[PDB]
Parts: C-alpha cells; sequence; structure tokens
C-alpha cells in the first residue's frame, strides 16, 4: 500500500494529485479538511460550539 | 516477567507497623487483566510458611493445607487473616488510609 | 444583598450511595425540602433536632459548632407540577432545595452565584 | 550543600539546596508551615536520581519569605536541642 | 537544517492528536485514571497540609483560596483542587464511564457521580474517568481542552494535573 | 466559484497565511545563514538561548526577515507572500 | 514536650513523644538510618585466597560485619571531615587462616584488629568455609561512615514512627479477643478489659464486628518512636547522634543562607 | 552458596543464628519454636533463615587449582 500510494501530494488549488501530474480527487476528502484537525471525523460539531458559548446558563 | 524501573532506599520505602519493609513492590493494575490468582495465593502461603515454619506444598488438585486453615493460622501468629498490614509512609511519617 | 434565612428541623438522615456518603433531609416552612450530601467527619447533626439554615453571599459569622460552605449556585429547574428544584454545588457536595417560586424566577438570585451556605444549632 | 535563589520577591521565595533530600525538606515544611504569616509553603523533589529540593514559599507580606525560613531553621533547631536534652536524662 | 525540521515538525507535543481519526494517542493510562476517579469523588476532604503535599509535585504556586468547607473543620475538596488547573471558560456537561450501570441517570440531578458538569471552568459535580482524560477517546474534556487551547494547554496539563493523580494515589492506598 | 465552491473556499483561507511546511522551511534557511556570518536583525542580549535556532524563531516571530514565498498554482499562477510585517 | 520509655531490651528501644511535631519525629528516624557513624571495613588488601568465594565475595562479606564502634567516635575523624589520607583515621584488621586436613569454618573470632576497643560485635558470624589445603591472608581497614553513603554503615535495622493509641471498650462484644491480631483486648469475668492499649496498630478490624462496643481513636500529638540497633552502638547514642546530624545541617543552612541575603 | 550475614529487608545480623537453627531442627525440634526463641521474630528474618540451601560444603571439593 505504501508503494502505490507513495508519490500523492495536496496542491496549492485543494486537488490531489500525483507528482507526475494526473489528479486524483479534484478536492481532497469531500470538503478539504485534514482528519487530524476534524473533531472526530467531523469538520466542526456545531453542537460543541453552542455548548462552549452558552453553557454556563444551561 | 518486567524490569527494574528504579531502586528504592530502606528510609524511603513505605515501611509497616513492625518495621518490615518490602523487597519489591508490584502494580494492582497488573493482576486484574492476566487473571494470576496464583500469584497472591503463593504470597499469602509465603507469608504463611515463614511465620509458621511448616511445609506448604502448592502441587496442583492436591494443594495442603487449604487457604482457610493458613489464614487462620497466620491470624494465631499476631497478622492479620487477609496478608494485610498496616503501613507507613517513609518519606513523610503519614499513616496511609488503607 | 439577597439573603435567604429559614428555622425548620430535620426529618432523617439515611446512608446514600457512595461509601461514606450521608444526606441529610429537612422538610422547612414555606414548603422548603432542603436535602443535602455530608460526609463521616461533618455529621454533627442527630436524627431530629431544630437548626436554622442561611444563604447569602455575604460571609456570615460561624462558629466550630456549627456546619457550612461556600459553593455556586448552577442548577434551576421547573417541574411539570409547578413546583422547583434548585441546586447548589459546594465544590461537589449537592444542596437540593424543593421550593414554590424557585430561587432564581423569584429573582432571589442569578445564575452562577458565589453564595454562602450555613446551618447551626438552635 | 549549596543553595541558590530561582525568584525573590517580598512575599515569594524560591530556593534550590543541593546535597539534601527528604529529611531537611519535610522539616522545612512543616516548621513553615506553622510560622504566622505563612499562606503557602512546599517542597519539591525534582528527580528521585538527584539529590536535590527546592522549596517554595509564599507569605502574605507581613514578613518576609527570607524571614519566615530563618524563623523555622529557629524552630525546629530549638525542638532538636530540647530533644537531645530530654534523651540525655532517660 | 535537519535540527530546525525536527524541531519545528516532530516534537510530541505537536502530534498528541492522531491522523487516523480526530482524538488524542496520549492520554491517560491506567494509575491515572485510578488516582483521578479516587481524588475527583464526592467523598474526597483535604486538610491544608495534604493540600500542600499534593501540590508540591506540581508548578502551581499561588492562592488556594477558601476551603470549599469552613466548619466544623477547614476542608478542601478534590474536585476543588483539580478546579485550579482548568481554563476560566471552560464548560462541559457529558457522562462518565461510571454512567453504564446502575447509576444511569441522564441528566445533571444524579444522586451519583455519574454526569460531569463544568461551567466556567469549575468542576461542579462527575469524576474523571477515562471518558475525560483517558487516551484514545475522542470527544472526551481532554479533547476539547486540547482543541480550543493549543497542544501548549495539552502539554502543560498533562504534565501538571497528571502528577497529583499518582500523588494522591499513593497518598491513600490501592492495593488488590 | 470556478470549478468548486470548496476550492474557493480553501485558496481564500491559505491566500495570507504560512504552512507549517514554509515556516519550517524558513526557519531552517535563516538558522543556515545565521551559524556563519549573518548578523541578527535583532538584539541577541534579551535572548534566553544563544543557538541559531531560537534566534531565528524570534526573528520570525516578530517580522523582520527580508524573504518572500513563490506560490506556483497547478495552471501556472504565481502568488508571493511577504514575511515582513512592514 | 516529656518523652516517656516503653521498653528496654538488649538491642531495642521504644519511646512516647508527647509535644513534638510529625514531622521532627519523622526526621529523627530517617537520621538515626542514614547520618549516624560507625566503623566498617572499607578496602581489602588480599595477599593469598584459596577458598571458594571470590575476592568481591569475601570482602563483601568483611564489609557487612558490624564491629564495635562506640569509642571510636571521639578518636577517629568523621567522613565529614578530610578523613582519604593523613593516616591516623584508619584502622586495621588482619586475617590469616589455614586448613590443614579437614574442612574448617572460619568465624568472626579470628579477626585481628590492630587497635584492641574496636572488635567485632558478635565472635560467632561464619565467615568462610575452606576445604583441604586452603589458605587466606587478608588485611582489611577500617573508616567511619554515614549510612546514606552506604547500607553497611547504619547503625539500626529497623526504625519505626507510629500514631498512638486509644481503645475504649463500651460494651461487651466477645468476638474482639478474637479477632485483634495485637491481643490487645481479654476476657476477665466477661467484661472484655483492654490489657496493653498500646499494642493496637490501628488496624480498625474490630469495628467490623463489634461495630459499637469498641472505639478507636488516635491521640492527636503523640507518637511511639522505636528503633532497634545492631550493635555497634547503643539506641540512646544513636538517637543523640542523629539529633546532633540535624542540628548541624540545620546551622549549615542558615549560615550560608543569612550570609549574602 | 553460604548463609548471608544480614537479613537482606532488615539489617539483622542472621548469620550468627544458623549453626544454632540447623542443629536443634535436625534434633527433632519443631522450626518455630526454635526460631522463636533465637530471637527471630519478624518473618523476613525467617524467612532468611527457613530457605537457606548451603552449597559450599559441596562446592569445597571442587575449588579453583589456582
Ligand atoms: S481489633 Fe485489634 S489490633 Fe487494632 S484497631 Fe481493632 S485493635
Ligand atoms: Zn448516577
Ligand atoms: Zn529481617
Amino acid at each position: 500500500l505504501i508503494n502505490a500510494l507513495s508519490d500523492l501530494r495536496i496542491e496549492y488549488d485543494g486537488t490531489v494529485r500525483s507528482l507526475y501530474g494526473d489528479i486524483v480527487q479534484v478536492v481532497y476528502g469531500d470538503d478539504a479538511v485534514h482528519p487530524m484537525y476534524s473533531a472526530h471525523s467531523k469538520s466542526v460539531n456545531v453542537n460543541r460550539v453552542i455548548e462552549r458559548v452558552i453553557g454556563w446558563k444551561r | 516477567k518486567g524490569v527494574v524501573g528504579i531502586l528504592i532506599d530502606q528510609v524511603d520505602m513505605p515501611y509497616t507497623a513492625k518495621g518490615i519493609v518490602p523487597d519489591i513492590i508490584l502494580n494492582p493494575h497488573a493482576l486484574p487483566s492476566r487473571m494470576t490468582i496464583g500469584q497472591i495465593m503463593e504470597a499469602i502461603g509465603g507469608k504463611y510458611a515463614a511465620l509458621s515454619g511448616k511445609p506448604v506444598d502448592a502441587t496442583p488438585f492436591l494443594e495442603t493445607p487449604k487457604l482457610q486453615e493458613m489464614q487462620k493460622e497466620i491470624l494465631k501468629l499476631g497478622h492479620l487473616p487477609d496478608s494485610t498490614e498496616v503501613v507507613y509512609d517513609g518519606r513523610t511519617g503519614q499513616k496511609l488510609k488503607s | 444583598k439577597e439573603m435567604m434565612q429559614g428555622t425548620c428541623k430535620i426529618s432523617s438522615i439515611e446512608k446514600g450511595a457512595l461509601k461514606n456518603l450521608y444526606v441529610v433531609k429537612m422538610d422547612c416552612d414555606n414548603d422548603l425540602k432542603i436535602e443535602f450530601d455530608i460526609t463521616k467527619e461533618l455529621s454533627i447533626f442527630s436524627k431530629d433536632e431544630e437548626v436554622t439554615f442561611i444563604i447569602s453571599r455575604e460571609k456570615p459569622e460561624y462558629s466550630e459548632k456549627d456546619f457550612c460552605a461556600h459553593g455556586y449556585l448552577f442548577l434551576e429547574r421547573q417541574q411539570e407540577d409547578g413546583s422547583f428544584i434548585d441546586e447548589i454545588s459546594l465544590y461537589g457536595l449537592i444542596v437540593k432545595i424543593l421550593s414554590k417560586n424557585g430561587l432564581i424566577n423569584s429573582k432571589l438570585f442569578k445564575m452562577m452565584d458565589h453564595v454562602y451556605y450555613c446551618v447551626k444549632k438552635k | 550543600m549549596e543553595i541558590k535563589v530561582i525568584k525573590e520577591e517580598q512575599n515569594y521565595l524560591e530556593l534550590q539546596i543541593d546535597g539534601e533530600e527528604h529529611t531537611i525538606g519535610n522539616l522545612l515544611k512543616g516548621m513553615l508551615l506553622k510560622v504566622p504569616g505563612v499562606k503557602f509553603a512546599a517542597y519539591s523533589l525534582p528527580h528521585p536520581l538527584i539529590t536535590s529540593i527546592t522549596i517554595k514559599i509564599l507569605t502574605d507580606g507581613s514578613i518576609s519569605a527570607r524571614e519566615a525560613l530563618i524563623k523555622a531553621i529557629e524552630l525546629a533547631e530549638n525542638y532538636a536541642n530540647l530533644f537531645i536534652d530530654e534523651v540525655k536524662k532517660i | 537544517e535537519a535540527i530546525a525540521e525536527a524541531r519545528e515538525l516532530m516534537l510530541v507535543h505537536k502530534n498528541i492528536i492522531t491522523p487516523r481519526y480526530g482524538g488524542p494517542i496520549i492520554g491517560g493510562g491506567q494509575d491515572y485514571i485510578s488516582g483521578a476517579y479516587l481524588l475527583s469523588v464526592k467523598t474526597t476532604l483535604l486538610t491544608v497540609e495534604e493540600v500542600a503535599t499534593i501540590l508540591g509535585v506540581t508548578d502551581f504556586v499561588g492562592e488556594l483560596g477558601e476551603p470549599a468547607i469552613l466548619a466544623p473543620k477547614p476542608y478542601y475538596t478534590g474536585k476543588q483542587v483539580i478546579s485550579l488547573f482548568l481554563p476560566k471558560d471552560f464548560n462541559f456537561h457529558g457522562p462518565a464511564n461510571i454512567s453504564k450501570g446502575p447509576r444511569a441517570c441522564k441528566d445533571e440531578i444524579c444522586p451519583h457521580d455519574s454526569f460531569i458538569v463544568i461551567k466556567n471552568g469549575l468542576l461542579l459535580e462527575g469524576v474523571f474517568d477515562k471518558k475525560a482524560i483517558g487516551n484514545q477517546q475522542p470527544e472526551s474534556m481532554l479533547h476539547w481542552s486540547i482543541r480550543e487551547y493549543g497542544t501548549e494547554y495539552g502539554k502543560w496539563l498533562m504534565d501538571n494535573v497528571f502528577k497529583m493523580f499518582i500523588r494522591f494515589l499513593e497518598m491513600r492506598g490501592f492495593t488488590m | 466559484m470556478t470549478i468548486d465552491k470548496i476550492n474557493e473556499i480553501f485558496k481564500e483561507n491559505w491566500k495570507n497565511k504560512l504552512t507549517k511546511y514554509e515556516i519550517a522551511r524558513i526557519i531552517s534557511a535563516r538558522a543556515l545563514q545565521l551559524s556563519m556570518g549573518a548578523l541578527p536583525l535583532i538584539d541577541t542580549s534579551n535572548l534566553k538561548s544563544d543557538d541559531v535556532i531560537s534566534i531565528a524563531e524570534e526573528e520570525l516571530k516578530r517580522g523582520v526577515l527580508p524573504i518572500t514565498i513563490r506560490r506556483i498554482y497547478p495552471n501556472g499562477q504565481v502568488e508571493l507572500i511577504s514575511v515582513r510585517k512592514i | 514536650m516529656p518523652i516517656s520509655l516503653i521498653e528496654r531490651n538488649g538491642l531495642r528501644l521504644r519511646l512516647v513523644l508527647e509535644n513534638y511535631p510529625l514531622e521532627f519525629v519523622n526526621s529523627i528516624r530517617r537520621a538515626s538510618i542514614l547520618y549516624v557513624p560507625v566503623m566498617a571495613v572499607d578496602e581489602v588488601y588480599f595477599i593469598e585466597n584459596n577458598s571458594p568465594l571470590y575476592d568481591e565475595i569475601l570482602a563483601h562479606r568483611l564489609a557487612l560485619v558490624p564491629f564495635v564502634s562506640d569509642e571510636a567516635l571521639e578518636h577517629y575523624r568523621p567522613p565529614e571531615e578530610c578523613a582519604e589520607n593523613c593516616d591516623g583515621c584508619y584502622n586495621r584488621v588482619y586475617l590469616d587462616v589455614e586448613a590443614k586436613d579437614q574442612p574448617l569454618m572460619i568465624y568472626s573470632r579470628d579477626l585481628k584488629s590492630e587497635d584492641q576497643m574496636i572488635t567485632p560485635v558478635s565472635g560467632a558470624i561464619p565467615i568462610v568455609l575452606l576445604g583441604s589445603k586452603q589458605k587466606i591472608s587478608l588485611e582489611a581497614r577500617l573508616r567511619l561512615g554515614y549510612g546514606k553513603e552506604h547500607i553497611k554503615y547504619s547503625p539500626v535495622s529497623v526504625s519505626i514512627v507510629r500514631y498512638y493509641p486509644k481503645v475504649t471498650v463500651l460494651g461487651n462484644c466477645e468476638k474482639a479477643v478474637e479477632v485483634c491480631p495485637e491481643g490487645v483486648f481479654a476476657m476477665e469475668n466477661n467484661k472484655l478489659v483492654v490489657k496493653n492499649e498500646l499494642s493496637c496498630i490501628l488496624c480498625e478490624e474490630c469495628l467490623k464486628y463489634c461495630a459499637g462496643s469498641v472505639s478507636i481513636e488516635s491521640v492527636e500529638n503523640k507518637f511511639i518512636l522505636e528503633i532497634e540497633s545492631v550493635g555497634s552502638l547503643k539506641p540512646e547514642r544513636i538517637l543523640i547522634e542523629a539529633s546532633k546530624s540535624l542540628l548541624r545541617k540545620l546551622s549549615e543552612l542558615k549560615s550560608k543562607l543569612e550570609a549574602g541575603k | 552458596m553460604i548463609i548471608p550475614i544480614r537479613c537482606f529487608t532488615c539489617g539483622a545480623v542472621v548469620a550468627d543464628k544458623w549453626e544454632p537453627f540447623s542443629n536443634r531442627v535436625m534434633g527433632g525440634e519443631d522450626p518455630e519454636k526454635v526460631l522463636t526463641e533465637l530471637g527471630v521474630n519478624r518473618y523476613c528474618c525467617r524467612r532468611m533463615l527457613l530457605s537457606h540451601v548451603n552449597i559450599i560444603r559441596e562446592i569445597i571439593h571442587y575449588t579453583r587449582p589456582i
């Protein structure tokens, strides 16, 4: 699997392209969100934001 | 199995009410997952053997003496039957709550 | 100043759910049903006796023969029968108040108030 | 045994002592907690393999932290002298 | 150049969250969870000397505040000692790992410490267990705390508050 | 929306930000420069550490480095981003 | 702040301290182990050795042997001083033995000391067993040292500080006599009298069965300090020297702290 | 190989109590009473005395010819 997927990169326009030029994905994932920066495989948890704002009065 | 994490002097070890300090300390969290009841049973049997001076046989299916007899004899010899002890902290002198 | 005071008697002292927890229930005037958690070292109350309780932001004078603490008012709920449930957290120990007009709805306090709660023997 | 000062104010002192361990640190902390005007006193052993302690003292401004440490040392010395004079009598 | 790249890209504290999923890979272990539960339980009361001993292992120095209980005897509490480290605008409502059996109260009115309630950085009820500080537990209070105050506050918290758990565990007795 | 809305959002977000790779490359280049000649652009007396890496990080943080980054898009468009605050 | 005595055996000493803080008592307990100097073997000069034990093992066995360092605390320089040269701070002992035809055990009574007031505590400690036609010839050097440096310099075996108990009998439960491991209680005319209260270790096991007939507390300001020496020094000397070491350390700390304020 | 000079846990001398205990037990006396009257009360020293093997009596026959 490493030898198969070794030469993929993310360009400055959001696309995923191999180093040989061809295109794999028009935009990484579906919304260009890194799994490492996601809230457990989610772009943003709106319930968590509402909690962070008004949880001291719930 | 396991490696030595640190070596602690006798002054810093948690002595008991009779002055006995442990030679090796073993974390409780290693017991419930590995499920080695024989470890605790051997600890109790060894304490009984040292206190009484009587032979202890741990052959499978034919262990003599039984645990209840060993615990009763341990209680008769000045120690708590469940092989527990009251321990003080060697660094501060405060008595542990358990 | 929004001090709240009352005088009433202890109903019961149960055993609770945790190891050495205890719950003290008090039935009080004006349909108050104060019920607070204590531990073994804090148990200075009997099965039935007359006591006086005060809840106020200002720190009151206390002795060494009465029980009191400070915490926060963090829970205000309405019941289906028109009643109210109020909770004060003394940094973990819960004081639950069952009243009619509520403690925040009645404009007595607001959300997350640093309040002192004292109970003394009369 | 060498001392050094990490931080120092009128009501704060952080002192690192090399060559010492729990025997003196616990005694000093216990004595400091009895001196009036001291709000916080603690000692720490940064690493068991290194013989060195760190003492943190925080007062309320009535008494300097260094003065509090000196008073604690005086109390400990008084207790030691009393202990010697009483053990010698039995 | 190699040293600069290693320092700026490969530091441990910069990689608390794993790339497989959104969740911390570095977190509380086994003694830490037991110590956190024993310190956070409702029935823990500490004196001034015990509080000083517990806090001597961390870098915290400053005002302890008034004790949680003033009379008859001045007693602190485990949640008050824990609350000295949470940021003053952190809110969290969620169940604990002990809320699976008969302790499931499903709301804030719980006779048990089976529901965690934090308001403005004050821990008002609930205990710490695997579901609050445990590793590989996404959407825990540790995860949100890291996500909102950087790997910087994540590292500071893991360095400071996680040692009081061990200190209190060895202050009490934990055997089998 | 050239091709997709998400791509426009991505480009707008990264128009005025530095990726971690760019920061690491800038710090590495500056550290290599300071190791031989290249006297610092800041006051190197209050600094906690006298090693080149810390000085490079401090200079990048204060925004005194005269370094620009060229981002070449896949369609040939080029974008120049400057790290000096000026 | 009086000090009371419980028992004085050959090597054991048990005291009650009535107005001392726990920190000071624990410090005395630790210094009784760490900061009291005794004589012990430091180096061994080997000339011959045919015994089954190697040189390092024999040297270790010799070092573990306690010597009577009671009168030597006033004639020999302590380790804190210069002590590594300037002869006059090292004692010398010799051991020259040989077996002729039968195996022979060598005891600690075979060690000949140059200075006569420093002798082994016990003369019946087996050192090495020699086979036929085996011989040993060695010279060992003794010096003062603290237990902090090595455990062979510790003058005690056990040092204990525990709480002061208070046991009160409210009812007449007969279970308590057969539950307490320390034998605190006894049955006299069916009354459950307390014979020796100071033997309770606050085990709190009688509360699990009686629970209403026995009450257990700990006195807030009294502590029990029990030490047992090994034979080199008497217990009172050990306690006095431990407190003197505390005094020296505190004096040095204050002297170098107030200076350079 | 040979009896240790001191108990491992506490520094109590235990080497001088081996040749009495080893003899009176072989004479038919129960180990507990002999250990109690010899002055051994902590079970660490009892462990030290009760589980010694004394191999050196066999190794004296096979010694290095140096
Ligand atoms: S039954 Fe026995 S030994 Fe200690 S605490 Fe209770 S007394
Ligand atoms: Zn519950
Ligand atoms: Zn022993």
